[PDB]
């Protein structure tokens, strides 16, 4: 049997150390999309920062660039602070959910 | 003040529910104005709904609102699975969140 759920490219940097104002970059990769959706989260605060082509944060530093039918799902964080250090998630809406860990790390 | 500064209305009230049964979680807000209300399962930090579209391709998760204010999550068909904590999300700046329990019997 094969489900035929989308599926992570693992082969991204997953461990992001920026200086403080220098711009950070997240690369999630989902393959095999279907009918799902892809997501960030910002795990320490449970905060929603994206789904699908949409952003729901208000905080608009936060962008997902993604090309219509491509498979990249890139984070762009302008203007990062040592407060934006943590783990981001790239999550896939399927039931159970698929998720993709990344730390980002900002240093003065 | 912002002319549009939300605020949750009231704490989200604890639910208990059988296997089988459904259940409805509620999030009340005020002055919602152009910002976007979520619901998330905390305990696997699982996005289910935001606005009036149901996020999770969990088909057993549905969303209604009324006026706004209340935002009402619907489960269907508990599972024992389905215990534990949910969280109301408004998209300001900074987040607001609220946290609400199902427990299942
Ligand atoms: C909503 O419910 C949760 C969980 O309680 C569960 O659901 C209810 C509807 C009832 O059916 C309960 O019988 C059921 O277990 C409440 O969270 C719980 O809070 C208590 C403390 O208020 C925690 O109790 C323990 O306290 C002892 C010391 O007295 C410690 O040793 C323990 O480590 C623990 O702290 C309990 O763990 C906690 N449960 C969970 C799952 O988090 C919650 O307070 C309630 N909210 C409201 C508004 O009623
Ligand atoms: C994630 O990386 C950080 C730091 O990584 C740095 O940058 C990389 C590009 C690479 O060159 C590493 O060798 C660098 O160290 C690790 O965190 C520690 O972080 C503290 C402050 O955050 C710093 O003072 C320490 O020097 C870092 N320690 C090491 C050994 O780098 C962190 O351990 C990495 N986490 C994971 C899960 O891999």
């Amino acid at each position: 049997a094969d489900p035929l759920l989308p599926y992570f490219d693992f082969d991204v940097p997953r461990n992001l150390t920026v200086t403080v104002g220098q711009t950070g970059f997240l690369h999630c990769r989902v393959e095999r999309l279907g009918d799902k959706d892809v997501s960030w989260i910002r795990k320490r605060d449970l905060h929603i920062l994206t789904a699908g082509g949409t952003t729901y944060t208000s905080d608009q530093r936060f962008q997902v660039l993604r090309p219509d039918g491509s498979a990249n799902w890139t984070l762009q964080i302008k203007y990062p602070q040592p407060r934006d250090s943590g783990v981001y998630e790239c999550q896939i809406n399927t039931e159970p959910k698929m998720s993709l860990s990344y730390t980002f790390n900002v240093v003065e | 003040s912002r002319i549009v500064d939300p605020k949750f209305s009231s704490p989200i009230v604890n639910m208990t529910a059988p296997v089988g049964r459904d259940a409805f979680l509620t999030c009340v807000v005020q002055d919602l104005g152009p910002y976007k209300v979520a619901w998330l399962r905390v305990d696997t930090q699982t996005i289910l709904t935001i606005q009036n579209h149901v996020i999770t391709k969990n088909q057993r998760i549905g969303i209604a609102n009324s006026e706004h204010k209340t935002w009402t999550m619907r489960i269907k068909d508990i599972k024992e699975s389905d215990k534990g904590w949910y969280m109301c999300q408004i998209n300001t700046d900074p987040m607001k969140s609220q946290m609400g329990y199902l427990d299942v019997v």
